[PDB]
């Protein structure tokens, strides 16, 4: 049926890399492809065929593993809240900045528009952190800014009449759910050269764009936990638009909410004793 | 109910899964997409942009100066300016460039690379330079006589400030390994050598600076690609960021 | 696609209501490298001298 | 026939250079006004025209032997200047592009190279989160302390991904960049957010054919382009 | 049986699921739908209805009197009648209105708002009033000279008892955050100021009441919407109801 | 096939918000859109374009998150009966009034016609309420008015020949089932200005409309429980018709079966010291 | 041309006002008879016509300085009045709409504002569940004790969602509301259930151009509209 | 719907017999705000004076 | 295998379920239906007596 045709999108990865045309020797004063001028800011236009004698090469290699979708389109850890047994409650602030691998991958772009698939793995363990048996339901509640936060395991906030929740078992399959692009802005921002507030220039609000922050995930067990639970929160970025590539992060990350780095030794690649030998 | 047989792989979570999954906010209607300049659809658009090699990686050089290879007035003929093992992996000068940092995220590479050099001496400073690419099998070329036997360009300093040496994809196989993993003998994928030589000399008027610089720049050609995502070696953490 | 060479051909079937539920997009989209490599008012053809 | 000679006429103001390289147009995107499909603010914008879309010259900088570089936030650097500055003060939100012209002449007896970066959303840090005098330095601009790291934990070498030109003294004495508006929203406040940073970083140091080092200034000239303003109220000068 | 692979999210219960589920009474046939007046299909039909602002929120005012802003005969020129931070969230006067109580259930908002004011003085009581909307960036306007620089209407008391100040959607972004969550810096979404001033004065015949009232009313325009349901802050319980 | 076409309904959320037309200045005595009269009971008709000079804005925002279906169309807690080990039996009286979030959401309307999806999560715990292991079937029996109630865990009422029952496992996936609109009336009533009975005006039967009450859910374990079981009963309202919007509840709820409130301090929004400053 | 002058003629009765605002027609729905598709009761209804569809005037109320408000249940308030009252007493079930007219004149030397609510299904409470003398107060009506909470734990400010008019003494001396039948069933008992509540609440207090406060009454006039009755038996007056 | 903008387009597929089993309805239904905002016998056009 | 997501209500037994279920005697062929007087299709035929 055509109605089911609406739920199917045929999508194709068949873009190839550029090929090579055979070329011959050139002795002239007409064509000088090797002479360049980096001052313009343009990258060199010279190609293989104009610099040496080439054979013909039919293109066969795909480019799809470096499409922005493929590069971001896998799951990565973004949150690891620990539910202790004293209160049986925990939360994770929602952003991709606690764990460095996804953050550094995002640092190649300025603005990014995407959806998210979240995946939550819960693991129970003892005080000495050895795996242990515990079968219990847990509740993950999305708490958006301005909604009252639960303060206990039995708080009546966990009613969840308006906050969305997911209920799953600690020893069941992983909870998984998708999320549309939720920013009030038309993209997310990986970096922000401004202040979070008018009438304020506190350093702690520099580089803080609050339209990236959609709130909190809160976690309880539905009864009081017998053992601590660790939730691992994975995000896969999908349906991805990217704008304005950047110099990628090179210094290690130090803080969650700013770009501070050490910068004690100004170098990235390793040293050698002489430029004319390895 | 429809009879079924769940098989192996049931209830597993693979990080590269391509599956639909229920939306926790199925009534949400996002903000429109607006026009923004510079939309990127494929990271090989970035890899084709030139970036500066951290080429002056000599022990003791710090900061911006690591980006300028010294070039001097020579008192002897046919001297060497620079030497560089052609490698997208490892930790040498190519590893910190745009192409090198993308290669840190990938396991395999193919295609031609170009190196654009810009001379920074005074208007009155002259010189001719030989830029050589030696395919693998042996060592770095020891003298300009040996290096010239390879692919090479000869650069005349003048109004057009810059030159390109295209390092063409010359290779037994369709792809090479990015890394130089020793236990796995990925030196099998040795990709050759780049060396720079004085073709004549750097010549100056009396009392000019007797030392100038080359800024080396590198980028991928349109026939280039990467395979197999892999974790970046030097982007680590010992603790959760707070 | 039971295989052409480097052509992955996929029928993304979304079972849920919201487009955000769909799996990741496998299309290759247009590449305009020259907005980043040749970002200059006057085109410089390869065989010409760049300055002047 | 000659991309070494340029003339830029905006408003009542005209720049010339006899040693340009070319003109960089960032992301191949000439500045353009906001279309009805992307716009959200319902009030009718003020478009000041030539009263603001004109070149403004900042104070010059001496290129010294030890110079690490200089930077300016936009619109920040022009927020107190002319009718651009006044339109930016009197409105809640602003949008527009830039025409940037960096001047530095020296002799055929000099050597040295400047890198001229226009960096969008250039959030900066060092070993510490920066204060207001560095995030929004005004017309006088700021200076780099970590030019190798581009003040942001990235690298200067990879910043050629950003729109740029060089000033290599053997070749040219000026760099020109045309910048479109870049943001994740249609308009944004001029006092709270800097959409672009103009960064001028010495890469090859400045050397003279003698040991006596005369004064070689760097001079920045910036024209706003295709500007709109919405949200008229009293004039507010800074985010403090 | 058909081979299957149950994946992640198996057996979870999401409160926003959109799935069919077996009916425990599959033969039941409900009563017909009859006509009832006032069917509502969308809660923005309610948000476009005017409601009264709890505008006189001064400490010590209780009950119905919180709905009437005092307006008096002034002995000085250009005095201020009222000041109000434009906010759908928080706990100020807009928060208890129909629009404000709907905003308590949502995280984000967009669109124009209108404020309708009704004067309640005697037939013989005259006056002119300035109603101002100041876009964000600074503080509340300090004097009528500063407030007039913004969007504003000037109200003449007369036969038509009421006036509208339309507060238009003036905004850097397509949407704002409803809440003023401090830890999350949602003051980023500051939406400006509404102030009321004497444009001339309230003037009365001898021995009339020297004080009268404005009843402020608020509603959404047809270009308004809400996103992201969220829990209402002030609808709580400490125990199950019995 | 067309028969399967009967089981598919293509349904679309594409209603947009109103746009904006550009306008210019008006100097006249003809058109006075800003002059209003709130006495009529009509809301102001004045629009943006007639009050200031506007630009043109193409509408892009949807309205679907405030459709009555979307606003009610999620699950919320409505019942939390506890099955003790002494009798292994419990029940929940069926109405949406024990937990305040759903009740307050319903208080925006007078009459509501809907279906229900019920979801039941069972959790076992110790006497000190710590999660514990217990695998057992439980039975939820719908007991409509006039059907005899079970008095024990082994009562022969649990035969369930005519009452519908659901059997599920305490440590299995949650039981879930749908329900059509069951009222004898043509809608449910959120509020009732009348008496439950003729010939009676007892205050305890004021505001009681017994056509909202469809009876009881009764709960046992199929054997005698070793640990207490807590059932959490969630309801999602769907296929929703709503009539006659109301002033929503503002005072906290106090009782399950009437609208009694404290009303000690007559105010809702917070106070300030002066009307001309914040 | 003038919505300040109105005339309402039902039966043998006619109202006029020279200061109306307009006429509120609740939910835009004029009262209408029950169609065969929604009806359930099989007996042929009695439709009394003009004998009951006519204006009835209740006793007037003084507007005092301290007045919190007044309220009447419908049909409750008219259940002992005229042939409406008799038809409602003699039948088990009843249906119909209302034409409500609130009168209050004062001078151009007075100020004050009444809110005139028609509230459907107005179930009331306070700190306690109310007794019969408040839930069904009869022709004399009841008084508010929590006018801020609208006797029901909601708020007076949000009750403009209900059909309403104002009586603002500078503008008008009368409010008119036309009410359709509202219920979740087709017909319902007149003695057991009140479909509408007429509520008149002072918002701006009553002030005079002197300190001597003459008598300013409020007067309610209500006409049933499009009435039907089914289930004829003996006459039953109240649910007690 | 693999995407138009703010158009969610859903094929609700009910697997059970009773209509009550079906998932929630995603249609946008007609809005008549004026039964609540303009509930008056005589229409008052925006440009007119309301009274008289 | 076809990717699936079993949801809530998995493995429950509802007494009013309307589902097909495997026949323990799939080859059985019942005796024909004969005519019998007084066939009842709906219990409201009894209620009208
Ligand atoms: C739990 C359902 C709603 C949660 C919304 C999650 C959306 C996350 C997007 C994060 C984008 C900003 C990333 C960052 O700031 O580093
Ligand atoms: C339950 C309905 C069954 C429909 C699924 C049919 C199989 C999925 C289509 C996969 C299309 C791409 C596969 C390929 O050719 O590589
Ligand atoms: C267990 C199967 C039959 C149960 C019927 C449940 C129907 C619940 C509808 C409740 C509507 C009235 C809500 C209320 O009174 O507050
Ligand atoms: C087992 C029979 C398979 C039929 C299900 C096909 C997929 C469900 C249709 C979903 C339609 C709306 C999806 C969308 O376009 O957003």
């Amino acid at each position: 049926g055509k109605m089911l045709k609406d739920a199917i999108d045929k999508q194709v990865a068949g873009a190839l890399v550029a090929g090579t045309t055979t070329s011959t020797h050139s002795v002239a004063t007409d064509s000088t492809p090797a002479l360049q001028a980096a001052e313009t800011g343009a990258t060199s236009t010279a190609r293989d065929e104009s610099m040496i004698e080439t054979r013909t090469i039919v293109p066969t290699h795909g480019i799809h593993e470096t499409s922005v979708e493929s590069f971001f389109g896998r799951s990565s850890l973004v949150g690891m809240p620990l539910l202790a047994t004293g209160t049986s409650i925990t939360h994770w602030r929602i952003d991709f900045r606690e764990f460095v691998q996804l953050r550094a991958k995002m640092s190649w772009f300025t603005y990014m528009r995407f959806d998210v698939e979240f995946t939550i793995i819960a693991t129970s363990s003892t005080g000495q952190n050895v795996t242990t048996e515990q079968h219990t339901t847990y509740q993950v509640m999305y708490v958006p800014p301005g909604a009252p936060v639960p303060s206990n395991q039995d708080s009546f906030q966990w009613q969840s009449g308006c906050n969305p929740s997911v209920f799953a078992d600690t020893d069941g399959p992983p909870a998984q759910f998708s999320v549309p692009f939720m920013s009030s802005a038309n993209a997310y921002s990986t970096v922000y050269d401004g202040y979070a507030r008018f009438m304020d220039t506190d350093p702690d609000r520099y580089g803080i764009l609050p339209s990236n922050f959609l709130g909190f995930m809160y976690f309880r067990t539905l009864e009081d936990a017998a053992h601590q639970v660790r939730f691992r929160i994975y995000a896969k970025i999908k349906h991805t638009s990217c704008w304005i590539p950047r110099a990628p992060r090179q210094a290690p990350y130090k803080k969650r909410y700013n770009l501070v780095f050490s910068g004690d030794s100004d170098r990235i690649c390793s040293n050698r004793a002489s430029l004319t030998s390895y | 109910g429809l009879p079924t047989k769940p098989g192996p792989g049931s209830y597993q979570f693979m990080t590269t899964d391509e599956d639909c999954s229920p939306c926790i906010l199925p009534d949400f209607q996002p903000t429109p997409e607006i026009f923004i300049p510079g939309k990127v659809n494929n990271l090989l658009e970035i890899a084709q942009v030139e970036s500066i090699l951290e080429a002056n990686n000599r022990e003791g050089v710090e900061g911006v100066e690591r980006y300028v290879i010294p070039v001097s007035v020579q008192d002897a003929l046919d001297a060497q300016i620079y030497a560089l093992r052609l490698e997208l992996g490892g930790s040498g000068p190519l590893s910190s460039s745009l192409l090198g940092t993308l290669a840190k995220h990938y396991t395999q590479w193919s295609g031609s690379v170009e190196i654009t050099c810009m001379f920074t001496g005074t208007f009155m400073t002259t010189g001719k330079v030989l830029l050589a690419y030696t395919p693998p099998g042996g060592d770095m070329p020891r003298n300009r006589e040996e290096a010239m036997l390879g692919t090479h360009v000869i650069w005349d300093f003048g109004l057009q400030s810059s030159i390109t040496l295209v390092i063409p994809w010359i290779s037994a196989s369709h792809f090479r390994g990015v890394s130089n993993d020793d236990v796995l003998n990925y030196q099998y994928y040795a990709a050759g050598h780049v060396t720079i030589w004085y073709q004549t000399n750097m010549v100056i008027p009396p009392g000019f600076p007797n030392t100038a610089g080359i800024i080396m720049m590198i980028a991928a050609q349109p026939n280039f690609s990467f395979r197999i995502q892999k974790d970046r070696e030097d982007m680590t953490q010992t603790a959760i960021l707070q | 696609g039971a295989q052409g060479g480097s052509t992955i051909n996929y029928n993304n079937i979304n079972y849920y209501s919201h487009a955000a539920s769909a799996a990741q997009n496998k299309q290759d989209f247009t590449q305009d490298p020259s907005k980043f490599t040749q970002p200059i008012a006057d085109v410089i053809k390869e065989t010409a001298v760049p300055l002047k | 026939y000659s991309d070494r000679v340029a003339q830029l006429t905006l408003g009542n103001s005209t720049i010339t250079t006899q040693e340009a390289a070319n003109i960089c147009v960032a992301y191949g995107c000439w500045p353009a006004k906001l279309s009805d499909t992307d716009a959200t603010s319902v009030d009718k914008p003020t478009e000041p025209g030539v009263s603001a879309d004109r070149f403004y010259t900042l104070r010059s900088k001496p290129w010294q032997a030890d110079s690490k570089g200089w930077y300016w936030k936009l619109p920040d650097a022009l927020n107190n200047t002319g009718m651009f500055g006044q339109n930016a003060q009197f409105h809640y939100i602003y949008r527009g592009g830039w025409a940037v012209h960096v001047q530095c002449n020296a002799t055929k007896f000099h050597q040295g190279t400047l890198l001229v970066l226009a960096i969008p959303e250039h959030q900066i840090a060092t070993q510490e989160q920066p204060a207001f005098d560095r995030t929004m330095p005004g017309s006088e601009g700021g200076t780099f302390q970590e030019p190798f790291w581009l003040e942001d934990g990235t690298s200067l070498g990879n910043s050629l991904i950003y729109p740029h030109q060089w000033i290599n003294l053997r070749t040219n004495n000026s760099a020109t960049l045309i910048l479109p508006y870049v943001n994740a929203i249609p308009m944004d406040s001029a006092i709270r957010h800097s959409n672009w940073t103009l960064a001028i970083i010495p890469v090859a140091p400045l050397k003279y054919a003698a040991e006596t080092t005369p004064l070689v200034p760097i001079t920045v000239t910036i024209a706003p382009m295709e500007t709109e303003y919405n949200g008229l109220r009293r004039a507010i000068a800074s985010n403090q």
